[PDB]
């Protein structure tokens, strides 16, 4: 089992940036990482992920705003969101790729961006 | 039996009911295998899809070849995956050949004759003998529970698989279309059942 | 009759009055057909246009080959269309071959020998026997009501159509220019009427 | 027949954005969708459309401002207009492609962007 | 007479005084013609220039081949022009062949063997018999009034022109360099006068 | 003869935009159109033109500011200038291409952009 | 001894314990040498890595071939490096040949037959005779102190090295695969020890 | 030994730019130069470097902000940082490439960017 | 004398002291000449440099071939230059041939067989007979006053020059490597002095 | 000899633009033109130049700010500097290319850009 542990969330106003992060208890040299956010009332939506090779994919809405990064050395991934806005506020979940049907999930951390 | 030479299966419409089920005389659990095939579709640039679903009662994903948009080819065994990236995808029929071995855990993948770097995956494992093999729909249960978003639309054919790794010499011969003697699944002596709207037509590719 | 070998029709100016009308001895309604041709124009990058209008009294668009700017080729039957995209368009003469079958609903399209993925379209339909075939102008009525913005400017030729799907072998032979025996429309034994400014000249393409 | 049903319109000021949408009672896996707007006095003009493959086309005036999206899963298309301005105010019509001569139309929804 | 085989005219400097004047035994007004030539220069990317000025007392631009920067080739007859675009220009010697016919008004242009789509231009017109033909300078009067900004710098040769449209077969032969029998202007039996700094040198192109 | 008729000019301040236009009494399916401006004291300078194929050319000074458009259907061309500035004020002339030596000209319309 | 013809070493997983150690009968200190090899991996675009570590007790980096991301190939001798840039990297097996001479200080590098400009590096130096040669892990001590971030994942083979500069003629022959007589390290008569997860498999490249 | 000598640092506020520099007592025609910064509490992190050929590499965070330059003639390299911000404040170290294991370091200069 | 066949001069380090001086038996002032050579370096993308400095007591730049970064090749005679642009530069050995004539003032330049447009330069001039020819360093005085920033690093060879313009036929033969009889400087019967660190090594290019 | 004559300089504040120019008494159809500036205390530094073909080169500092132009018809070259800033203030010299060792120079004109 992968002991995912994320961090870097809280209360922020509109127009700021936050660099959250997550770490795993196993080598991430091959698995890819991503992020899911869930707004109040809707489901879990993809935000961005990065492949083991280095290729990155971003959700259309946050295009040109967020940015993901990875580090094999410490087995940790990072996500920096800039120009935060109130609508982006939602519960953010961590992601650990597995067989296409399945995928690991983290506990998620609430990030409420007010005015 | 039947001979499919110069013939292929066609799925023209996206659905969750059309699929082809294959049968094999396999009796012994596998310690190493290879599978080759040829397929043609254009969904590559829209959404992911499965290619060849080999499922067992204990595992919906005993062996699975998948395509993930913006990611590439995903070769999964025993519920664990390995990725081969593809920065951009061409639009034309493609022939592939993948091999795995339990003794060492080495994986070989070949597309259009060009080999890809080897990788390690699930060393020491074994593969169940009795199983269900399906083309067209991904398996999340033993021959059921298909997902429309994981279906395949296009043509497929020249499905074959041995039960021992092949030397590069042999893979090149297979691509050139020379003679060969498949062991587990023989495209020339194949057995199949069909369900839904699936058709048999002359192949497009040379 | 007449033989058009090494000759082609030319529409030099954009208008809503020039057009060529073809006649066929067809008597039985069609259950499957194919049509090949060769054409050359540069309007591809400016506006859409029709290529071959086969209309019946009950349907202005019984069969229609169209080009839509930034979209690609649109193959329409029974008033319903199917699209084949083209991210970018080259500037040179192009030869095409399209086939349809009612029994299954499969569609094949070939450009310059390279085939495109198959698709399903209007299964179980039938095509009226008596009809009007026109080159140059799109039809919105039975041989009338043309639109200038839908006209064609350029060269066209090597118009032929059978009434049964052809195997890939045969399509390749047609492109290579070997011998063939068209059934419904024979470029070598063709009948035609002309209206407006349309000319007959030696073909540009090999 | 295709039961097109659009939504997401009303009153907005200049400098805002709106994400309207439309849905159909049939699979949109092959047909393409677009939008037509009609200003008071003129005809129906094209705004933007997206092909089944994914290729997008936009009207020159709204270039770099609007954005269309599609979802086979629910059979629904979306159009987001940003930096709305008063002149863009007009009656917006839905689009369902068909034979080149013909095309389905929706009821249209008025979007009045004031100062 | 003279034979220019494997020789060409060179204008090394931009000026408004250097030019070559050709003479033809033409006596009858033309109803159709073609002209072929080969030329090499690099001003393509800086400013427009003329290539071959055939002027008559009533018309400074009876026939004119021009290059317009960012536009392409401009073929003008009777004071009216037709355009052939070129999105980008290569840097190498180029051989061209253009033909026109009065009976129908069709225009053919060929660059490096590849033909361009046909077009209509000045139907029913006739071309004056007596005329002045110049290479190097554009004509705004009958053999005078040259413009420095319209001059040509580079090499030119293999100037020939018949008085009847040639079939594509024949154009291909001309490009391959086979034998031919020019009618109005024969590069192998040519007459010419020179003015200013113009030189005769072995040709660069094969 | 081509009866060129232009329109869409007058008095405007700096920082505005204007969409002038011109029309002809003959098909423009092959001829290209352009614009010439003449500042007080200098000659007629090219501003922008568009080819029959669709390729566009713009003067260096107004690069990224103006924009030309054409319509065969009504035989009319349009030019939209944005972010007008006082120095651009000048007499604007219409253009109808012909033999390279010659070219048709319109009556021209004064456009004075003040502060 | 052993013959590795048509065989190669494979490191499938990133680790700091797998490595292959070679032995040579060298007794005399070197005044000039060359080394050729063939290798295949995809880490090029992610992080740097070593290729062939020849270390001596006095120098962990007596001879070293390295790849630095966004930089290229780094050839180091006596603790000093020389760089050969590569603006972009392809994904396929690569064969290389590098030579150095003490008398003059000239360096030659060859990739896929194409030579690179010569350079000067550590003139007048000498290389220790007794040494340890390793494939897979970089050396920061005499056969120990490996770094995971400097390891190599992929295939390697056709390891050979003479003790005198080869003429271009000879390098071309080596690439063509003709016969040769290596002096210091013979791939056909090689001695090796292995540690960790390293495998011997048929080579991918022709 | 290479006598590296850097300069061009001190006290600056947020929103400024500084062009620091360093020089060496030997030809730099082949060796590449770079910069390392160390924030209070963390290690030495790469910022940017330039190869002998001329190719440049920049740290992701300072992407599009800094800029490096080299001059063989005087054997000196330069680094200009624009739009300085308080978080970028840190101790900056000079870099002289050598064998991949080893590398020369300078004395470093503190650059404190306040509000 | 000496024969340099299959051999070339190498300058490995940037300096202001290494250079090769050539000697010619020329006695008569030149009215026209050509020079061909082959060279290989990578400084193209960093800074300009000279290639072949032919200086006389009255002129440090009697004849000069130079490369200017972002500009291209600069051919200078009598202190005046002519430019040949190169939008982008490849990295590989290059062979060139340049010719000039006093009678007309025409200039020909050839790179890799492909000719460039002709140009005019210093008509009616004459070139001094006694002169100093240098490879490696630019001349700002009669055999002295070199500039490090104008030096050359790389390989050079196959230096030859006649004293009369060659026909294109002959230039093509020279590139193909056939036989030839140089008049002023013969690579096969050459005389040379060397200074600084310059080496003689087998050539890289075919 | 080439009689170079430049013009278009004086006193300007920061945030303006100036279009200086120079002319020559001989055809410039082949020679290339450039500009050199000299700040108080330092030497003559290159700013920008344009080749006879049309290719342009610009100094790194003024990259994206200045712009050069040429006209064979009158044998004159022009340089427009935008967003002038006080540090750019310096003595500007004209340039006429010649043999690589040599080059013609103009009298130069002072351009002092204050606050």
């Amino acid at each position: 089992e992968v002991q995912l542990v994320e961090s870097g969330g809280g209360l922020v106003q509109a127009g700021e940036s936050l660099r959250l992060s997550c770490a795993a208890s196993t080598s991430i040299f091959d698995r890819l990482m991503g992020w899911y956010r869930q707004a109040p009332g809707k489901q879990r939506e993809l935000a961005a992920f990065i492949t083991p090779s280095g290729r990155t994919t971003y959700a259309d809405s946050v295009k040109g705003r967020f940015t993901i990064s990875r580090d094999n050395s410490v087995n940790t991934v990072y996500l920096q969101m800039d120009s935060l806005k109130p609508e982006d506020t939602a519960i953010y979940f961590c992601y650990y790729r597995l067989n296409p049907d399945q995928n690991y999930w983290g506990q998620g951390t609430q990030v409420t961006v007010s005015s | 039996q039947t001979d499919m030479s110069r013939k292929a299966f066609v799925f023209p419409k996206e659905s969750d009911t059309s699929y082809v089920s294959l049968k094999a005389p396999l009796t012994k659990p596998l310690k190493a295998f290879t599978v080759c095939l040829h397929f043609y579709t254009e969904l590559s640039s829209t959404r992911g899809y499965s290619i060849f679903s080999y499922a067992t009662k204990r595992q919906d994903n005993e062996i699975l070849i998948f395509w993930s948009k913006d990611i590439g080819y995903s070769f999964t065994v025993g519920g664990s995956e390995i990725l081969f990236e593809v920065p951009e995808v061409t639009v034309a029929p493609v022939h592939i050949c993948t091999s795995w071995e339990s003794a060492s855990g080495i994986v070989e993948f070949w597309v259009d004759g060009k080999p890809r770097v080897r990788k390690s995956l699930k060393k020491g494992y074994t593969v169940g003998a009795e199983a269900s093999i399906i083309l067209g729909q991904e398996q999340d249960s033993f021959g059921g529970n298909f997902e429309g978003s994981q279906s395949l639309v296009g043509d497929i054919g020249n499905v074959n698989m041995w039960d021992f790794v092949l030397s590069p010499d042999e893979i090149n011969t297979i691509y050139l279309g020379g003679p060969f003697s498949p062991n587990v699944l023989n495209w020339r002596a194949l057995k199949y059942e069909v369900q839904g709207e699936v058709f048999t037509k002359p192949q497009l590719w040379p």
